[PDB]
């Protein structure tokens, strides 16, 4: 197993930008054939994967000139002149001359944009589902830029693991912001012996935990 | 060169689930088929090739007895069984051609998802979710729904019969343990609600199910 190691692991441009994304392998990728196998491939919003270039510089067929692929030995570049519209999409590095077969994790291109703050939302649990005998709190963090945002649950002063359920928007086709979901499930034992409950929200636009609290009645 | 895959499949846990992939139009190469998991969104591995010509079949060490690898050369069909289907083997799965020289998998089947799950179909609880919380940020409201623990997918969830459908976010569905539950909000002006009617619509066709949740105040 040779680890393939890619860099950025998210890369945001301007549609129009120049874009490298980097890969180096564990070990050097030059077989005794003769060949160094390194190949890239693009997969798109949910299709399959689609090489692009193998044998780090040959272009495959229908992949235009945009693209380019070079190196050695461990260490390589897929580069994009223009990032056209098209282009955006996960990137990862393959390697063929060691056994088995591995990728790198995917070099995600996305669209840039200016830093958007979430717009916290906490919602208590609902009288239907308090009387199913369950109590699911939710907090909608909508619409925020960077996606790297960090969700605490807390009740009562200690922090709260057991029962998040956490997901996720990808870019959003309009605005670019990216939205994710915080549900915490407890009982309606639980739920009616504590109080305060806060969705705090970490995010890098404040140095301040956006923090939307409820309490129980109190 | 075409590779058409079954799909989707629904396996118990500690089953097992045979997958075929059949490769057309690239009569006379020596080529092979490729498994690849993906494991979500971005991890790739590597799961084993198999020549539909000679039988050449080769593993990744991971896979090997999880995963059985044959063709059926007379019909070029791969096959791939896994068998004892854990929760964690809930992937999707590609298969695809390389043909010799270069070494790349330069042709690619549409992938296969197996959802490994203890359910049967399961009907949705559809919740309301009003903004009483904390209140309104002054001229906008925020309202959920929460659908919780279905099996299998989908629901669909729409505002308003799809009259409402700026500002509303769908979260993908996540397999809470065997079954699933996704939530969805929209963001209407504060004159609106509840001055207006806001409605969360649902309705799980593997179940016969239809719910229309007005979100009352």
């Amino acid at each position: 197993d040779v680890v393939m190691t890619q860099t950025p692991l998210s890369l945001p441009v301007s549609l129009g930008d120049q874009a490298s994304i980097s890969c180096r392998s564990s070990q050097s990728l030059v077989h005794s054939n003769g060949n160094t196998y390194l190949n890239w491939y693009l997969q798109k919003a949910g299709q399959s994967p689609k090489l692009l270039i193998y044998k780090v510089s040959n272009r495959f067929s229908g992949v235009p000139d945009r693209f380019s692929g070079s190196g050695s030995g461990t260490d390589f570049t897929l580069k994009i002149s223009r990032v056209e519209a098209e282009d955006l999409g996960i990137y990862f590095c393959s390697q063929t001359t060691h056994v088995p077969p591995t990728f790198g994790g995917g070099t995600k291109l996305e669209i840039k944009r200016a830093d958007a703050a979430p717009t916290v939302s906490i919602f208590p649990p609902s009288s239907e589902q308090l009387t199913s005998g369950g109590a699911s709190v939710v907090c909608f963090l909508n619409n925020f830029y960077p996606k790297d945002i960090n969700v605490k649950w807390k009740i009562d002063g200690s922090e709260r693991q057991n029962g998040v359920l956490n997901s996720w928007t990808d870019q959003d086709s309009k605005d670019s912001t990216y939205s994710m979901s915080s549900t915490l499930t407890l009982t309606k034992d639980e739920y009616e012996r504590h109080n305060s409950y806060t969705c705090e929200a970490t995010h890098k636009t404040s140095t301040s935990p956006i923090v939307k609290s409820f309490n129980r009645n109190e | 060169v075409q590779l058409q895959q079954s799909g989707p499949e629904l396996v118990k846990p500690g089953a097992s689930v045979r997958m075929s992939c059949k490769s057309s139009g690239y009569i006379f190469t020596d080529f092979y088929m490729n498994w690849v998991r993906q494991s979500h969104g971005k991890s790739l591995d590597y799961i084993g090739y198999i020549s539909p010509y000679s039988g050449v079949t080769g593993y990744n060490q991971k896979f090997k007895g999880k995963a059985t690898l044959t063709v059926d050369k007379s019909s070029s069909t791969a096959y791939m069984e896994l068998r004892s289907l854990t929760s964690e083997d809930s992937a999707v799965y590609y298969c695809a051609g390389s043909s010799g020289n270069k070494w790349a998998m330069d042709y690619w089947g549409h992938g296969a998802s197996v959802t490994v799950s203890s359910a049967k179909t399961t009907a949705p609880s559809v919740y309301p979710l009003a903004p009483v919380c904390g209140d309104t940020t002054g001229s906008s409201v925020t309202l959920g729904c929460l659908v919780k623990g279905y099996f299998p997918e989908p629901v669909t969830l729409t505002w308003n019969s799809g009259s409402l459908s700026s500002g509303v976010h769908t979260f993908p569905a996540v397999l809470q343990s065997d079954l699933y539950t996704l939530s969805s909000s929209v963001t209407v002006t504060s004159s609106t609600w509840p001055s207006q009617s806001i409605t969360c619509n649902v309705a799980h066709p593997a179940s016969s199910t239809k719910v229309d949740k007005k979100i009352e105040p």
